[PDB]
């Protein structure tokens, strides 16, 4: 329900993958498709937990302070070249 | 941002709410909806639609339609009635 | 002779400083604002905000440049545009409504009804005139309305000031010796009158299309007790208890476009027009030209941005241009408390009055209560007890 | 930056703003 | 003021009773239904 | 599983790697060592930066 | 070829509901998926599914049921037609998936999502009544009470003024079957409705 930390979710996942973008030498987005990240580790992956991979809801910003208004547009999170569906940390843990 | 055209920074960061109030002026409270304001009307009208308006620049508000249609075949003469021009009647009219 | 210019502001937008420390420098520039623009009304509200009356966007745009960039050049905060209304009955009044002088023995009694569809127009336009000699004014409304002799005589003022909408007219019964004593009294109950007229009791504003034929006035004693100033509120009183006992209504200004467009632009405006509350008028292709001429109208609180919507969704095509042409009633009943409007979704017809109206009053610092039994005496509130239409007010 | 929906700018972000309509609003005497 | 605010731990807690509401909002997955014991039934929302 | 499928399968994962070069039959029995021995020898040893 | 693109369909459905933080995003992704014309009972069957196969019933589900149908007219009656056949094929599911499933259509009747309608497929009579069907019916009321309140609950069953007539909820009196439907209405904890067919039994 925090849409701040949502996007510091993002954030904070691209920099850890940008950290080894940057070890070895090139940050090039086509040099790493999501299965060198999420991939599990008996794969030679990374295994990491994903959760920058959805999208951040949004309202007009006029009346977003004022009131709750409906979502009315959605703005991309992290993405994804060309078409995968990186699954939720969320979806598997039940909520309160 | 007019969606077909370009993006660049905000060239104005200074929107922190140092005033930390309301202002009780743009409040729903005292506001007649009927149309939302696009961004559109905010580029048209830069200093009605807008507050806080600076460094904004005026554009030439209109052009005389140009009634040219060039000739479709040579063999036609230069001056011709274009089918598409509508007739001149107008028996609509009280003259003295 | 002051101008008489060919169209009304009915375009209103409140602007205020960025910062209150710079409230004086506004102020000057609204004066040479004021200066500067002749339709250009600046007024300041009970709330202490400034509201500026314009042509148009247009003409309020090139207002606010120069306020910001000419005069004073300062910061200022502007809000969202919006029309002048106005207050009009529709109903004839359900009761006879009554006031009090002061002095407590001055009774002087109005009823109201709405004008016949001519006489607005014809007001307006100058087939009247109230420096006329009473026998034209007569004879021409005899004619033109099969208005009856007395009546026609009776015509005292107009009101609010000449060219307004608004007549002051007196039926008291004849029979009255005391002639001198009611044309001593007429010539500050027109001052009341006018005033009454000119500041609107449903909200602070003019109104429009309203006779007020006064009924009955009682006063015994000799003139020494006849003040001006101490029955010309009695008569604004009056004057507003009749209006509300009346079921008022609201009107609006609408403007009246004319966009030449080619054919295959038609569908595109149809579908603006009928978007925002217009209705179109006239669609014939324009003789001589390949364009094609679209004339409608279109209400001002609906009309912001509707040059914009057609220039964009044409392609650059189809120039519109809107001229001030007419008053309409707002649908809505402006007095119902049944309807309680969510504040974030636009009103959807039959509830747009009360909408306005109390939307209008917050933005002016008016109490939103609206106290009917503020603008009569208990007298008045048991009279409306026996009528049983005591409920509404 | 279009109708008050959007980011300032994309920097400073994991994303490359890109928003989109929401496809699943409910317009209702 | 109809809704009660605290912050307990890390959470951000905002209660609405069900009688000062005269609003409809969508139940999210982030929204607790307080019930009542009394009468057995849902009579506030707590945003988290 | 759920990541695994999302990724294309374990067939679309490592037509990425170098797997086929290592010439192994199928993917099935392979295993990772995690420190090659040599490694292990070296984890107490004071060495330069 | 029917079978490998249901299966490639089915398992992008269930991708792009695992991929999702809230419902509103989660119904955006669905409407984008392409899908054939006559299969939209496929979406609702897997959204149905993956609700029961979870381990514990969270209100994404529901919220998602709720919006589609709520969307359009089509979805409303594919959910209906969801519920007819899963009240039929109740008794193959484990209790857990049982009790998801009662969650998911008693969010759903609880907001009027998809009308009450559907009450016409039930019956409580033991020659097509189970125990399963029985927990099922139970959990959908209790969850319903509890939404509602137990007041508004009795005007809604009180006045169907339409083609809900609960001819097998409310059984048409007939046999035993009124014992079975008052001793089960006070045994699960609603008792009150039941009071107004109480009598029928002392006027036959």
């Amino acid at each position: 329900s925090t849409p701040e930390l949502l996007d510091l979710l993002v954030k904070c996942e691209s920099k850890i993958q940008t950290r080894v973008k940057i070890s070895l030498n090139s940050k090039m987005p086509s040099r790493f498709p999501p299965a060198v990240f999420y991939s599990p580790k008996e794969l030679g992956g990374l295994g990491m937990l994903s959760m920058g991979h959805v999208l951040i809801p949004q309202s007009d910003l006029r009346w977003s302070k004022q009131t709750d208004t409906g979502i009315t547009h959605f703005r991309s999170g992290m993405t994804t070249n060309g078409e995968h569906l990186i699954p939720n940390l969320y979806r598997y843990i039940q909520p309160w | 941002a007019i969606p077909g055209g370009p993006k660049f920074e905000p060239l104005y960061k200074d929107e922190a709410p140092e005033m930390e109030d309301w202002n009780e002026f743009n409040d729903i409270y005292k506001l007649i909806i009927r149309h939302p304001i696009k961004t559109e009307y905010r580029i048209a009208f830069p200093y009605l639609y807008n507050s806080r308006a600076r460094s904004v620049a005026l554009s030439e508000y209109h052009q005389p339609s140009n009634v040219f249609v060039p000739p479709e075949d040579p063999d036609l003469p230069a001056f011709f009635w274009d089918p598409i021009i509508n007739p001149i009647t107008s028996r609509q009219l009280t003259l003295h | 002779r002051p101008i008489a210019h060919m169209s009304e502001s009915v375009f209103k937008v409140a602007v205020e400083p960025h910062n209150p420390s710079e409230l004086p420098k506004l102020l000057d520039g609204l004066r040479k604002t004021n200066k500067s623009y002749p339709l250009s009304i600046t007024k300041v509200e009970e709330s202490g905000e400034h509201t500026i009356f314009g042509t148009g966007e247009m003409y309020m745009d090139c207002l606010l440049y120069d306020l910001r960039t000419l005069y004073s050049e300062i910061e200022i905060r502007v809000s969202d545009p919006v029309a002048r209304f106005c207050e009009t009955a529709v109903d004839t009044s359900s009761i006879k409504c009554f006031s009090d002088t002061p002095n407590k023995k001055n009774r002087i009694t109005m009823v109201v009804e709405p004008l016949e569809k001519g006489i607005s127009n014809d007001i307006e336009n100058g087939k009247v005139n109230i420096n006329w000699p009473q026998k034209r004014i007569s004879e021409f409304f005899q004619k033109n309305y099969d208005w009856d002799l007395l009546a026609s005589r009776s015509i005292w003022a107009f009101g609010p000031d000449d060219r307004g909408t608004n007549i002051l007219r007196d039926d008291t019964l004849s029979t009255d010796v005391d002639k001198n004593v009611l044309n001593s009294v007429k010539e500050y109950i027109k001052q009341g009158f006018q005033w009454g007229t000119r500041e609107g009791p449903l909200c602070d504003e003019t109104i429009r299309n309203v006779n007020f034929r006064l009924m009955d006035v009682v006063l015994a004693p000799e003139q020494i007790y006849r003040g001006g100033g101490q029955i010309i509120p009695t008569a604004r009183r009056v004057c507003y208890s009749s209006f509300l006992t009346a079921s008022p209504r609201l009107m609006e200004p609408v403007y009246m476009v004319e966009v030449h467009a080619p054919a295959d632009s038609l569908p595109i405006i149809y579908d603006l027009l009928t978007r925002r509350r217009g209705h179109v008028l006239q669609d014939i292709p324009r003789p001589g030209s390949p364009l094609y001429l679209v004339r409608a109208l279109i209400p001002v609180i609906d009309s912001c941005g509707f040059e914009t919507d057609l220039r964009v969704h044409t392609q650059g095509q189809a120039m519109c241009q809107m001229v001030f042409d007419h008053w309409q009633v707002v649908p809505g009943d402006p007095l119902d408390k049944s309807i309680k409007p969510k504040p974030l979704e636009p009103a959807r017809g039959s509830d747009l009055a009360r909408d306005f109206l109390i939307k209008t009053r917050r933005r002016k610092g008016l109490v939103e209560d609206v106290s009917t039994t503020r603008y009569f005496d208990q007298e008045m509130i048991d009279s409306l007890k026996e009528a049983g239409v005591v409920l509404s007010l | 930056s279009y109708n008050g929906i959007g980011l300032p700018t994309p920097r400073g972000s994991g994303t490359n703003g890109y928003v989109m309509r929401n496809l699943s609003h409910v317009k209702k005497v | 003021n109809p809704n009660l605010l605290f912050s307990m731990t890390g959470f951000e807690v905002r209660i609405l009773p069900k009688i000062r509401q005269n609003e409809e909002f969508s139940l999210k997955d982030g929204v607790w239904n307080l019930t009542d014991n009394r009468t057995k039934q849902r009579t506030a929302q707590a945003f988290i | 599983v759920d990541v695994i499928q999302a990724l294309g399968g374990v067939e679309g994962i490592l037509e990425h790697t170098m797997f086929k070069a290592t010439g192994f039959p199928s993917w099935e029995g392979l295993f990772w060592e995690k420190a090659s021995g040599f490694e292990e020898s070296m984890k107490f040893k004071k060495l330069t930066n | 070829q029917t079978n490998a693109s249901l299966v490639n369909l089915r398992k992008s459905i269930y991708l792009t509901i695992m991929s999702s933080v809230d419902f509103e995003e989660c119904c955006h992704k669905l409407l984008k998926i392409d899908l054939p014309e006559g299969q939209e009972i496929e979406l609702c069957n897997m959204v149905i599914e993956c609700n029961s196969q979870e381990r514990t019933y969270a209100k994404f589900y529901g919220l998602i049921g709720e919006r589609f149908c709520k969307l359009s007219r089509t979805w409303r009656s594919t959910y209906e037609q969801c519920f007819k056949n899963y009240y039929e094929t109740i008794h193959r599911y484990e209790t857990n998936r049982l009790r998801n499933i009662a969650l998911f259509f008693a969010n759903l009747l609880s907001t009027d999502s998809i009308g009450w309608e559907v009450y016409d497929c039930v019956r409580l009579t033991e020659d097509d009544t189970t125990a399963s069907s029985r927990i099922f019916l139970k959990i959908m009321f209790q969850e319903i009470v509890e939404a509602l309140g137990l007041k508004s609950l009795v005007e809604r069953l009180h006045d169907p003024n339409l083609v809900p007539y609960l001819h097998g909820l409310f059984p048409v009196d007939e046999a035993r079957n009124v014992r079975f439907s008052i001793n089960y209405f006070t045994s699960i904890g609603l008792g009150a409705l039941t009071e107004e067919m109480r009598e029928y039994l002392l006027t036959m």
